[PDB]
């Protein structure tokens, strides 16, 4: 789960070649589905992972 | 608890950077500079060293 | 001594009408969803979606 409520089964566990490497070098972690979202309406997560990003990237922590 | 020794997202070897890490923040770094100048560069490795708690000390407190 | 609720530009399937008022009631339980119920204007014909 993350800390909005949005529950998600482990379902298979993709290996690391095979994921979409970002432009910086990066693969991703997890990947969540974009259909979790407009039944259920969590803008709060949206907004987690855009200031956890701001955050990682300048040391800060954020409100 | 203690600091992952690979970076969870890729397996940059972050293990031998937590001890560094307290020495630039005893000395005056802010933690945005205190991971720029052991050398993680993308934030998937910043996450894991900023946001570590280490949490053995406390627990090395119940010792025989 | 109503205009029933606000109007989203929906067709009804039976009369064709561009507009059916709609009423949201979270019915399900916390886990998923919200069920949206639709009303049309002009017929009343009330069916219900559950996204
Ligand atoms: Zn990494
Ligand atoms: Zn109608």
């Amino acid at each position: 789960a993350s800390r909005h409520g949005q529950k998600g089964i482990l379902s298979r566990l993709w290996p690391a070649e095979d994921m979409p490497f970002t432009e910086s070098g990066m693969v991703p972690d997890i990947l969540f589905n974009p259909h979790g979202f407009p039944s259920r309406m969590t803008i709060g997560m949206l907004i987690e992972s855009m200031a956890g990003k701001s955050a990682a990237l300048h040391g800060l922590c954020h409100d | 608890m203690i600091i992952p020794v690979r970076c969870f997202t890729c397996g940059k070897i972050v293990g031998n950077k937590w001890e560094a890490y307290l020495g630039l923040l005893q000395a005056e770094y802010t933690e945005g500079d205190a991971l720029d100048a052991l050398g993680l560069k993308r934030y998937c490795c910043r996450r894991m060293l900023l946001a570590h708690v280490d949490l053995i000390e406390k627990l090395l407190n119940y010792a025989p | 001594l109503e205009c029933q609720g606000p109007v989203v530009d929906r067709r009804c399937p039976r009369c064709g009408h561009e507009g059916m008022a709609y009423h949201t009631r979270q019915m399900r339980s916390a886990d998923e969803g919200q069920t949206v119920f639709y009303t049309c204007t002009n017929c009343k014909f009330q069916e219900k979606e559950d996204s």
